[PDB]
């Protein structure tokens, strides 16, 4: 019955403004406060907005660059963050007090523009490890498989890190028998849709 | 009653 | 003064069917004398998902939430109990006080699957020749399938400690063997890379009797 629908993921450059919407349904919008919470991979309360008067109240750490607003006839609350900084990269949630949370909106702040990955080999007891370094792409996500999905056992695709450069990188690795090195091909399949990049990298000793 | 009181408290705690 | 909330334990390794207990301690009473409710709520949060309300007013289970979840306490001390914990309950859990603003969250309890100690299998990868053309070198150290999560990975360059220029990433706990895997990536300019001969990552872990070092010499 109660629903809070947030806008989609945002990609922003430093100094820009982002505007995130929270569309409420299933109850009387103007009777109950909407709160905003920031989460970086714990939770931090940003403040609340009075949905009747429109008056915002900001937590101490969110006092200059942050603005809560309403479009009351649309039962919608807005969060604006101005002069974006790298520390603003996070997931933002609206909430009907403690009762119900929105699905959240992710925000990534980076100087980068769309960019395809470079894919480099991570070249190889009787256990060998091998992999692919998927470097310097933007934005998320990439997908990686091995031998077109035929190789799944022992595969670890690490979560991407947003590097100092503002570009993502990750590695995907797999362990295999040392004796398979001469008798089998290992190819990583990397897809990055935003740049139409598809790379199949053969990894050899 | 208890049920009505719980609803009252619940929603009052969420008020502007 | 701001209400502080202390949540423990920060991590708990469970076995299906066990009783799980986590606690929330507040710096000020959360009991509203006007309605005799405690303004504390408990939430469950799975990776990449939003928090879901489990218990509100400290001890009232949210409708639809399984009866294995139980909140208790009053004033400054609260607990969330999972009476017979299930694999589907693997998640982060946290408390929230909404007695006064600013609202404050406990630091969370992360539930994981307990298993026997497992030493990582360690591998080191030189940068590819192709990458070096770019003017950057990535050196990667892999710690494969270990438990528990705690591990120390120390880079060394020409046999000296190198504590800068590296970043770690860890996988989610494995669905089949309940281990973790970790990468540590050392990023250097081509110039800084070619100034040294020896690259090594030394791994300390509870499952290893002494630290293991994997290394290579440029040119072998
Ligand atoms: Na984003």
């Amino acid at each position: 019955q109660i629903q809070l629908v947030q806008s989609g993921p945002e990609l922003k450059k430093p100094g820009e403004t982002v505007k995130i919407s929270c569309k409420a349904s299933g109850y009387t919008f103007t009777d109950y406060s909407v709160h905003w919470v920031k989460q970086v991979p714990g939770l931090k309360w940003m403040g609340w907005i009075n949905t009747e008067t429109g008056e915002p109240t900001y937590a101490d750490d969110f006092k200059g660059r942050f603005a809560f607003s309403l479009e009351s006839s649309a039962s919608t609350a807005y969060l604006e963050i101005h002069n974006l900084k790298n520390e603003d990269t996070a997931t933002y949630f609206c909430a009907l007090g403690w009762l119900h949370w929105g699905l959240g909106t992710t925000l990534t702040v980076s100087s980068a523009s769309t960019k395809g990955p470079s894919v480099f080999p991570l070249a190889p007891g009787g256990t060998a490890a091998l992999g692919c370094l998927v470097k310097d792409y933007f934005p998320e996500p990439v997908t990686v498989s091995w031998n077109s999905g035929a190789l799944t056992s022992g595969v670890h695709t690490f979560p991407a890190v947003l590097q100092s450069s503002g570009l993502y990188s990750l590695s995907s690795v797999v362990t295999v028998p040392s004796s398979s090195l001469g008798t089998q091909t290992y190819i990583c399949n990397v897809n990055h849709k935003p740049s139409n990049t598809k790379v199949d990298k053969r990894v050899e000793p | 009653n208890a049920q009505e009181l719980l609803e009252l408290d619940k929603w009052a705690s969420l008020w502007n | 003064l701001d209400i502080q909330l202390t949540q423990s334990p920060s991590s708990l390794a469970m076995s299906g069917g066990q009783k799980v207990t986590m606690r929330c301690k507040s710096s000020q009473s959360l009991l509203n004398s006007r309605n005799e409710r405690n303004y504390l709520a408990w939430y469950q949060q799975k990776p990449g998902q939003s928090p879901k309300l489990l218990v509100y007013f400290a001890s009232i289970r949210e409708s639809g939430v399984p009866d294995r979840f139980i909140g208790s306490g009053s004033g400054t001390d609260f607990t969330l109990t999972i009476s017979s914990v299930q694999a589907e309950d693997l998640a982060d859990y946290f408390c929230l006080q909404h007695y006064n603003t600013p609202w404050t969250f406990g630091g969370g309890t992360k539930l994981e699957i307990k298993r026997t100690v497992a030493a990582p299998s360690v591998f080191i990868f030189p940068p590819s020749d192709e990458q070096l053309k770019s003017g950057t070198a990535s050196v990667v150290c892999l710690l494969n399938n270990f438990y528990p999560r705690e591990a120390k990975v120390q880079w060394k360059v020409d046999n000296a400690l190198q504590s800068g220029n590296s970043q770690e990433s860890v996988t989610e706990q494995d669905s089949k063997d309940s281990t973790y895997s970790l990468s540590s990536t050392l990023t250097l300019s081509k110039a800084d890379y070619e100034k040294h001969k020896v690259y090594a990552c030394e791994v300390t872990h509870q499952g290893l009797s002494s630290p293991v070092t994997k290394s290579f010499n440029r040119g072998e």
